[PDB]
């Protein structure tokens, strides 16, 4: 509706019978591969992103928000915590920090 | 000639891969809308008949 | 040909076989006068609304 | 090109306003497109027609 | 191919050519239109040959190769559901490359979610792009994820019942 990606501003601009508008809008780019899973099984419980999703660069687990590739480590403060690894399927085992 | 869709992409789909962003582009586009046209009045009489 | 209209004189320059001059919408804007073969305008009268 | 979405309006509400002007010129089956003509040369009978 | 009727006929003006001049640009109102609907995307956006999405159908909605037509069954139902200087133009898209764009959008909702629209196409999961929409309706991602095989029975079940009440309503 305002332009073409990730909206996130415009500027009205005057013209002849009519407006033109500069939609200033958030385009993602230099996308990279990475291997996900829907949640991390630890200590018997099942582990799911608060905000963000799972991500691995081949070795090691992450969390990183959606939109913009920030790896974080999966803790208890960005994850929470629903039933047991019995019901997910494709869930992946790795630790899960404590602060 | 047959006029091309677009070209073809190959979205490389499997059941435990993403795809996520390291950068991002801040793109301007414009978009023209109308909003107005002359205000035109015509004497029905005068343009008839003079 | 009779009409109402201001009379102004006119830079255009007519070819003897020519008498009068037509606009867009078929009105003498141009006339030859019969007598002294000279050239006028003929711009409307002023039209307004009231 | 990258105004033509104006132009377009612009152009069309000129065309139709130039049309307009040009349909005083047609005579439409009478014997001219001029009311001057006509009050000049017919009795009213005819004119009226 | 009355040559007095034509000299009597220019006797009213340009009034056929405010006809034809209306009448074309109808006629590439309508071609604009199908531009603005369904060429929405310049990536024709293919699925991958393994239907593995986590045990979401798509066959009713996707291209089926054994037809002609490269139409979805729901297409084909759709398209077999509806039935003196006059001319009929062609329309610029026909209805395989409108079909093809329908498979492009298809497809990149399916393999990319919501990302293709805005930008490069982002291959995800389609459960977890599922899960996406969950959170997108506030209901959070565990909800769907344990009960994914439901949630897959049940679209599959709706898009059949789809099928069904168009193949059954006139
Ligand atoms: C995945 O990311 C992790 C963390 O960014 C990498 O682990 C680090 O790798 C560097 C380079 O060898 C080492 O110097 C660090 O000591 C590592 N940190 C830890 C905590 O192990 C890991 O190498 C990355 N894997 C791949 C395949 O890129
Ligand atoms: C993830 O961890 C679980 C639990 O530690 C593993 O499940 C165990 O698997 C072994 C061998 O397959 C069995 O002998 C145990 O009885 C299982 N324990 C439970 C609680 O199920 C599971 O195999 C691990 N998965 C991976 C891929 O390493
Ligand atoms: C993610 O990985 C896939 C496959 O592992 C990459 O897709 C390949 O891309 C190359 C180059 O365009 C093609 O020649 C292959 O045919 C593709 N394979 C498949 C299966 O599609 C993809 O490019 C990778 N994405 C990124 C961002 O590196
Ligand atoms: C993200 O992309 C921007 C460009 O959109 C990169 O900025 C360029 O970086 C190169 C190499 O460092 C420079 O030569 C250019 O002058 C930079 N352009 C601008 C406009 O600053 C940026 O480096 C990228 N960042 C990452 C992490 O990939
Ligand atoms: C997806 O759905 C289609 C149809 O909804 C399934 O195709 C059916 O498969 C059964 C068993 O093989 C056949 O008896 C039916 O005749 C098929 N129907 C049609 C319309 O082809 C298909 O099996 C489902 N699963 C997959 C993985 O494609
Ligand atoms: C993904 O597919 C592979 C086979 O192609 C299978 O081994 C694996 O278990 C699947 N993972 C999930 C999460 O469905
Ligand atoms: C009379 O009319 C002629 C044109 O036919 C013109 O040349 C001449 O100057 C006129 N004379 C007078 C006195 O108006």
């Amino acid at each position: 509706f305002c332009g073409k990606g990730y909206h996130l501003m415009s500027f009205p601009q005057s013209a002849p019978h009519g407006v033109v508008f500069l939609h200033v809008t958030y385009v993602p780019a230099q996308e990279k591969n990475f291997t996900t899973a829907p949640a991390i099984c630890h200590d018997g419980k099942a582990h799911f992103p608060r905000e963000g999703v799972f991500v691995s660069n081949g070795t090691h687990w992450f969390v990183t928000q959606r939109n913009f590739y920030e790896p974080q480590i999966i803790t208890t403060d960005n994850t929470f915590v629903s039933g047991n690894c019995d019901v997910v399927i494709g869930i992946v085992n790795n630790t899960v920090y404590d602060p | 000639y047959t006029m091309s869709l677009g070209a073809e992409n190959s979205v490389a789909y499997s059941n435990n891969s993403i795809a996520i962003p390291t950068n991002f582009t801040i793109s301007v586009t414009t978009e023209i809308l109308p909003v107005s046209m002359t205000k035109t009045s015509v004497d029905c009489t005068m343009y008839i008949c003079g | 040909l009779t009409g109402t209209g201001v009379l102004t004189e006119s830079n255009k320059k007519f070819l003897p076989f020519q008498q009068f001059g037509r606009d867009i919408a078929d009105t003498t804007d141009a006339v030859r006068d019969p007598q002294t073969l000279e050239i006028l305008d003929i711009t409307p009268c002023s039209f307004g609304g009231v | 090109s990258a105004l033509g979405k104006l132009q377009d309006v612009v152009n069309q509400n000129a065309q139709a306003l130039n049309t307009l002007v040009k349909q005083l010129s047609s005579n439409f089956g009478a014997i001219s497109s001029v009311l001057n003509d006509i009050l000049s040369r017919l009795d009213p009978p005819e004119a009226e027609v | 191919d009355s040559t007095e009727c034509s000299n009597l006929l220019l006797q009213y003006g340009s009034f056929c050519t405010q006809l034809n001049r209306a009448l074309t640009g109808i006629a590439v109102e309508q071609d604009k239109n199908t531009q603005e609907v369904f060429a929405q995307v310049k990536q024709i956006y293919k699925t991958p040959p393994i239907k593995d999405f986590g045990g979401f159908n798509f066959s009713q909605i996707l291209p089926d190769p054994s037809k002609p037509s490269k139409r979805s069954p729901i297409e084909d139902l759709l398209f077999n559901k509806v039935t003196n200087g006059l001319t009929v133009l062609p329309p610029l898209l026909t209805d395989e490359m409108i079909a093809q764009y329908t498979s492009a959008l298809l497809a990149g909702t399916i393999t990319s979610g919501w990302t293709f629209g805005a930008g490069p196409a982002l291959q995800i999961p389609f459960p977890m792009q599922m899960a996406y929409r969950f959170n997108g309706i506030g209901v959070t991602q565990n909800v769907l994820y344990e009960n994914q095989k439901l949630i897959a029975n049940q679209f599959n079940s709706a898009i059949g019942k789809i099928q069904d009440s168009l193949s059954s309503t006139p």
